[PDB]
Formats: C-alpha cells, structure tokens, sequence
C-alpha cells in the first residue's frame, strides 16, 4: 500500500540552505509525479511545486522559481525539495503528497518541520508528573526548536493521553507537557514510561513515572 | 474516469492566444489543468490530442508542442504551415486543422505557439485546442 | 492566479446538524475544485475533486456541489471526527490555491474539568528551577479560568498555559498550566494551589498541596 | 459506445449516406437528412468533419464547411480561393458535450462543387466519456 | 487457405468457406454446419467481386469533371 | 488500448517511409508494421484511423497534390479516406489532412500513399498517420 515519509526539517539560521527527502513506497515510483506542498504554523496551504521522477520534467509555483529546486532520485524511489536562502516566511510544515490526476492531491505525508531562526538547537529534559481513576504524565522542558514526540509504553497506552501544544517561554526555548489518565487502581500493576524524541538534538528517552 | 481538455481562445486579447477553460462549451474534464497557457496532462497515458487556427509575403503557422527537459525543449507534435502572398484582392480564408495520438506522461506540458496571430478568427467554432484519454 | 474565499472563517455546530461551508472563486474555474479536511497536526485528507465526486473512502455524509465561480461543501450528520478545517482548492490551473479554511468546533453537554495538581518533580528540583502544573482534563466550552495561589498571594506573570484541539471523540478540550519560579521561591512557601472556575462546576474548584 | 459515421450523397438535380461502403450507425444512433444526427446517451462526444472539394471555375470561392445544434454552431473551417481544375479539402475535429436526443448536422456553404470520391467527404461521432 | 477468390478464412472457426457472389453482402457466416449467406444489395448499392465484406458499395452519379448503367452487379460504368 | 503513430521518412531520395520509434512514433501491444505492408492491428474493433502531410509546394505548373489511406478478392485494395489539394503557385507550402471511424479487423493492414513524395515536408509534426481504438 502506498507510503509517503518526509524526513530531514529542522533547524536552519536565515539565509541558510536545506533540504529535504520524501520516500515512496507501494506503487510503481516512476508513473507518478511528487509534489511539495507547505504550510505556515497554523496557516493556510501552499502548493511549491512538483516533479515527475521519470523525465525529471518539474513545474515550480513562481513563489519559490530559482530558489527552490525539485529533484528526484527513481534508484531510491524518492523525492527532494532543496530550499536555498531560507526565511522567515518559509518557516513551515512541508509535506510531499503524490495524486491520482495531477490537480488532486491524495495521498499525502506526514509532513516535516523547517524552522527558520538564528538560535541554537538544544534538547529537552525529562521529569516525571507523579499521581496523588488517577491522572499522569510527563514534562517536557526547555528544548529548541519544535518538534517534539511523545508516545506512551511505545504506542500501546493511546487513550486518554493529552500531549500538549507546546508553549514559548519567555527563555526562547519551547515546553510542553503529555498527561494521561489511568485506572487509580493499578498503579502497581502497570508501567508507565513515556517516550520523548526530540530529532534535532538527537535526544530520545523513555522516563518512568509512578508514585513517591 | 476519463480525463478530456477543450480550449479555446480568448477574444478580448485578439493580439495573443490566449486559452481559457470557463466557458459552456469550453472545459476541463476529469484531471485536466492548466500551467500558464499549457495543458497538464493529467495522468500518463495515450491520447488524442487536437487543435484547429483559422486566418483571414505574410507567413501563417500554428504547431501544438510537447515541453521537454532534454535536448530540444519544445518538440512540436502537430505542426502545419501556409503562404500567403501579396495579391491580395480577396477576403481570403484558412483553416489549419490537426489532431493525432500520443504517448504522454503525468505532468506533461502542452502548449501552442503560432505565427500570424493578428489574423485570426477567435471563436468557439474555429480556433481551438484539446485533448482526451483513450 | 486565481484566489479563493470561505465563508465561514469557523463555525460551532452540534452532533448530527447540517453543516456547510461556501467557497467563493475569483473567476470562473469550470467546476475544477477540490476539499480536504485536515484535522491537527496530521495531513490533510481528499474529500472531493472535480467539484462534487467523492473520494475513495470518504464518508457519505460529504457532499459538494458548485458552478463556475461559487463552491459548496456540505456535511448531512456531523459526526465528531467530523473535526478539523476544511480547505477549499481550486484545482483548475497552477499553482492551485487554497482558500483561508473553516474551523468547526463541535457542541456538546457541557462537562466539567477533572482538575488535577502536580508537585514539582525532585528531579527537576536538582536543576534549581521549579515548576508545577495544573491539568484540566476532559472539559466543555474551551472557556475556563485557572488562578494560582502560593499561601493565597495571587500569582501573575509566570503563570503559563495552553490548551489541546477539541478531542475526536468527546469533543472535550484540556488545559494545561504550568507555574514556574525560582527553586527559592518555591521552597520559601508552603501552600500551592490551583483554583479553577468553569461552568461544569457549581463552585470554582480549588486543588492544593503543600511542602 | 454510441459512434456513426455518415458518407457525403448527391441528392437533387446534397444528403448523407449511413450504410454504404464505411458509413455505419451503431446502437439506435438515429438520422435522417432533414433532421440531423441523434446519440441514444448523454455524454462527450468527438465530433469531426471532412469536405472534399473540386473547383474548376471558368472569382474568389467563399468555401466553408461548419457542424451545428435556434441552432447553435459547434465546429467550423473555412477555405477561400480564387485561385480548369482546382481540388482542395477542408477540415476539423472537436469535443462537444451532447445531450441524448440532441441532434448535430453539416451545414456546407458550396455543395454545387463538392467532391463525392469515396472518402472525401464524411461526418462522425464517438463517445469519449462523461458517464 | 484453400484455392483463391471464391472462399475467404473466417477465424471464429478454423475451417475456410466461401465468399460471396457479386452483387450480394454477407447476411451470415459459416458455421461449421453452415456456408456464408448472401443477399442482393439495394437500389444504387453495388459489389464488384467476390467479397468477404458485410455491406455494398454505393453506385454514384458521373460527376461533371457518361454511358450506363449501374445495377447490384457493376457500378457506374461512366467514361 | 491497440494504437499507433508514425513519423514520415525521408527514402533513397524521392520516396518516402514511415518512422516507428522515433520522436514521437511508437506501436502499443503488438501492433505491427512494416513500410512495404502497412499497419496491423492486434484487435477487433471500431478505430478512429488519421493521416496529415505537410508539403513544400515551391515550383520551378499545376500541383495534382493528394492523400490517400488505403487497407487490403485479397490483392484489391479498399480505399478509406482521402483529402486533396491541387496547388499552382520560388514559395509556397501547405498541408493535408483527415481523420475517420473505420471498423477494422485483427490483421488488417492500412497503409498511406501519397502523389508527390518528391516534396513532402519532414520537418517534424508535419507528416504523420496512426490509428486508436475507440
């Protein structure tokens, strides 16, 4: 079945180069254009443009014409966006989407995050939320830029978790918190470790939390 | 599903051809867009793709191209040529019409460049420009 | 370069109304117009192309309609994963724009916040920052009011909140508010407590611990 | 697949043939010269058509050639010439949405000079799609 | 096939049968308990050989660019 | 979906052949050429069959310029469609065309012939036959 995976956002300093990889799977690669289409932190969508990995024929939105280049790699079944000169503006989501017709986006990624600034990356830390039907969870604290991942005992505990938008504190660095609610009962019987990443810092941890 | 494009020009602009899809009679079916005055081929497959100027030592000419990467960039597909010469007593007429069958790709980028563009005979019975899915 | 206009920017609608949103072309598009629904975070989703056809799998309860320069979608039973904005997209010529979006937020039985406080972690005590947060879990309308009280001085500019998306099977927010300071001044204290007030409650709620 | 495909007929002393040689009307497809050509199912049809002509004048021929339907007009080409013997053929092609019951004729400016040798000239329709 | 221009291969079946005889269109095929059926072409409809078609030609009047006939048999025998 | 198209070739020095491969030319699913057969087709059925020449019309008259596709009692020729025109006039070019539903069966083969090779235009989409299945 068909399977689109961006990879490669992150952070970038203003006038910066970077760029990103899209992966595709389960249809034969080469009979299908890719686009790549954006969208401002909570904002409207914007089409950038397009490739075809057979005949390399792309066609750009004029937006981003001699700044962004669409390339293809049909040996990987993957599709590139690199995005030169980089901005305020172009901070965004990016996603890589592949259609039936052309005009009709369908199958789409993920999507992944360029975040365009002059800071610095820098990881998170982990402290537990310990209960006093009970209520858990995770802090997640001081880290840069977005995004960060929390999942509960690796995707099994999916009900009952809010995991937080992320805040902006006043520190320049982002924060947020992931709850979940449990049978108060077992909370002897149960584990509960929440799963961070944080991809531009290469941080990854699972911080057990219970009870003191 | 079958993906069809008619266009025809637009009147107001005599002076270029310019082609637009909004009328009744003029559209885009089923996938067809358009990508500054060229016709995206929707998805790749075979199709018949047509085209028809009407006019009325002047040179007369009107070719349907297919964009490329590669070598030539724009490769005519339909191309037709006409003379006409001083002499002129009559209010002369032409049609060049042709249509054919190609292998296209998704994405592709048909577009028509013409010469003798101040003669011709905007309208939706005459100069015009399509395509369908077989 | 066509622009397109919805006409709700959001709009509130209970389970199982009538919803529709219009979506206004800039020029005549033939009937090359498309609809996504995104939800949050998570990519967008094809509902229609070509103006009216379904996709592959959506719900029947899509529906669109429209001709040449006015576009209309419209949902029959508004389920709540029936939730996110609605992009309209004029699918006619490149570089095929998006409209602004409508944002729906799905009524329901006003709940009450399942309020929570948490002690600050020692671990985070190590590191001489300390912050304690407030939940608000599972509640109904966003509107809510959280106060923080350390031996009942009311707190100001360090109180930091932030709430989640309309759930997508309750539609209940959640609200979160952490309370930072100083480990000094965190230790120079005794009571803290978190005081809620929301209709769902008779009484504004107040949670407290203290050490 | 709705389709015909008509043959140019001398009549008088001009019609369409639909059995002859290539000339064919598929399933319930109906015509009869005063009427026009009817499709039995609504949907996009390839229209076209071909005139062959013989000019031998003894000017300037205002030739033209055009497929219609207060009629409305679909598809037209045109040819002028001024210029003993003198053959020239004019054509075209084109999408139409037809609706069933609808009917398309030829409507041609000069049939006291045209061309009646085989496929010279003709007319025709094929469903492409709409469903 | 067999000798020539008197039978055609039909390939619905893999035995030859016959054509048809001028002046006349294939009204059915062989079967293989069956030889090809003919019938005589209309007013101004005309063949000219022994023919695997399915429909008559059309016999057309002398285009002034004239001596007789036409007829089911033979066409405008214009000169 | 049996189709083809093919290109105009220019032969020994006043013939003419027919491209199969090249630029635009292609033959889908076994359908089958060869310059001194003609085109074959691998199914039964209903075609839309196309044939445009682009010529060079510049003389030294009176042009008896003419276009012809034809398929195969066996060894008799059956004539399809065919567009014309005779042109009198150093100058002038013109092109010729047509297209037809023709109702062909599997192995059939349609060729094109054409009066004056010795000045027929090659400059790309300008002389061209193919056949599609509808």
């Amino acid at each position: 079945e068909v399977q689109l995976v961006e990879s490669g956002g992150g952070l970038v300093q203003p006038g910066g180069s970077l760029r990103l990889s899209c992966a595709a799977s389960g249809y034969t690669f080469t009979s299908y254009v890719i686009h790549w289409v954006r969208q401002a932190p909570g904002k409207g969508l914007e089409w950038v443009g397009y490739n075809n990995p057979y005949n390399a024929g792309t066609n750009y939105n004029e937006k981003f014409k001699g700044r962004f280049t669409i390339s293809s790699d049909k040996s990987k079944n993957t599709a590139y966006l690199q995005m030169n000169s980089l901005r305020a503006e172009d901070t965004a989501v990016y996603y890589c989407s592949r259609p039936t017709m052309l005009p009709w986006f369908a199958y789409w990624g993920q999507g992944t995050l360029v975040t365009v600034s002059s800071a610095s990356t820098k990881g998170p830390s982990v402290f537990p939320l310990a209960p006093s039907t009970a209520a858990l969870g995770c802090l997640v604290k001081d880290y840069f830029p977005e995004p960060v991942t929390v999942s509960w005992n690796s995707g099994a505990l999916t009900s009952g978790v809010h995991t937080f938008p992320a805040v902006l504190q006043s520190s320049g660095l982002y924060s947020l918190s992931s709850v979940v609610t449990v049978p108060s009962s077992s909370l002897g019987t149960q584990t509960y470790i929440c799963n961070v990443n944080h991809k531009p810092s290469n941080t990854k941890v699972d911080k057990k939390v219970e009870p003191k | 599903k079958k993906p069809a494009a008619h266009l025809i020009g637009d009147p107001s602009k005599q002076n270029s051809l310019l082609w637009r899809a909004n009328t009744d009679r003029a559209f885009l079916q089923d996938g067809f867009s358009l990508s500054n005055n060229s016709l995206l081929v929707p998805t790749s497959g075979i199709y018949f793709v047509y085209s028809q100027v009407v006019f009325s030592p002047l040179y007369l000419a009107h070719e349907v191209q297919l964009f490329s990467s590669q070598y030539p960039f724009h490769v005519p597909l339909l191309s037709s040529q006409k003379m006409v010469y001083p002499g002129l007593q009559e209010p002369w007429l032409h049609s060049m019409y042709h249509g054919a069958a190609f292998q296209l790709t998704q994405g592709d980028q048909l577009s028509t460049h013409t010469d003798g563009i101040p003669h011709l005979v905007l309208s939706p019975s005459t100069v015009f420009f399509g395509a369908f899915a077989l | 370069d066509i622009q397109m206009t919805q006409s709700p920017s959001s709009l509130s609608a209970s389970v199982g109304d009538r919803v529709t949103i219009t979506c206004r072309a800039s020029q005549a598009v033939s009937s090359a117009v498309a609809w996504y629904q995104q939800k949050p975070g998570k990519a967008p989703k094809l509902l229609i192309y070509s103006a009216s056809h379904r996709y592959t799998g959506v719900p029947s309860r899509f529906s669109g309609s429209g001709s040449g320069t006015d576009f209309t979608l419209t949902i029959s039973s508004l389920q709540p994963e029936d939730f996110a904005t609605y992009y309209c997209q004029e699918s006619y010529s490149t570089p095929w724009t998006f409209g602004q979006g409508t944002k729906v937020e799905i009524k329901r039985t006003v709940a009450a916040p399942s309020v929570f406080i948490f002690p600050p972690s020692d671990e985070q005590l190590k590191s001489g920052t300390a912050s304690v947060v407030c939940l608000l879990n599972n509640f109904y309308p966003r509107e809510a009011k959280v106060q923080w009280k350390v031996d009942n001085a009311l707190q100001s500019g360090n109180s930091q909140e932030s709430v989640t998306e309309q759930d997508s099977k309750d539609s209940t927010y959640s609200l979160s508010s952490t309370l930072t300071l100083s480990k000094a001044d965190y230790e120079k204290h005794k009571v803290y407590a978190c005081e809620v007030t929301h209709q769902g409650l008779s009484s504004p709620v107040t949670k407290s611990f203290n050490r | 697949l709705p389709a015909a495909h008509l043959i140019g007929a001398p009549l008088k002393g001009l019609g369409w043939e639909t059995t002859k040689e290539q000339a064919f009307l598929t399933s319930g497809t109906q015509f009869s010269d005063a009427e026009g050509l009817a499709l039995p199912q609504d949907g996009l049809y390839y229209l076209y058509c071909l005139v062959g002509y013989r000019g031998r004048a003894p000017q300037g021929r205002s030739v033209t050639l055009r497929s219609s339907l207060t009629p409305e007009l679909l598809l037209e080409g045109a040819e002028t010439v001024t210029p003993p013997l003198w053959y020239t053929s004019v054509g075209f092609g084109g999408l139409v949405q037809l609706r069933r019951g609808e009917r398309v004729y030829v409507n041609i400016s000069h049939p006291d000079m045209v061309d009646f040798a085989r496929g010279k000239t003709f007319f025709g329709a094929v469903m492409v799609g709409h469903h | 096939c067999r000798d020539q221009e008197k039978e055609y291969y039909e390939p619905q079946h893999r035995i030859c049968c016959s054509r048809c005889p001028p002046g006349t269109y294939v009204s059915a095929k062989c079967s293989r308990i069956r030889d090809t059926v003919c019938a005589t072409c209309a007013e101004n409809s005309y063949n000219e050989h022994w023919n695997y078609l399915t429909i008559c030609q059309l016999c057309r009047p002398c285009d002034p660019v004239e001596i007789a006939p036409c007829t089911s048999k033979r066409k405008t025998q214009c000169r």
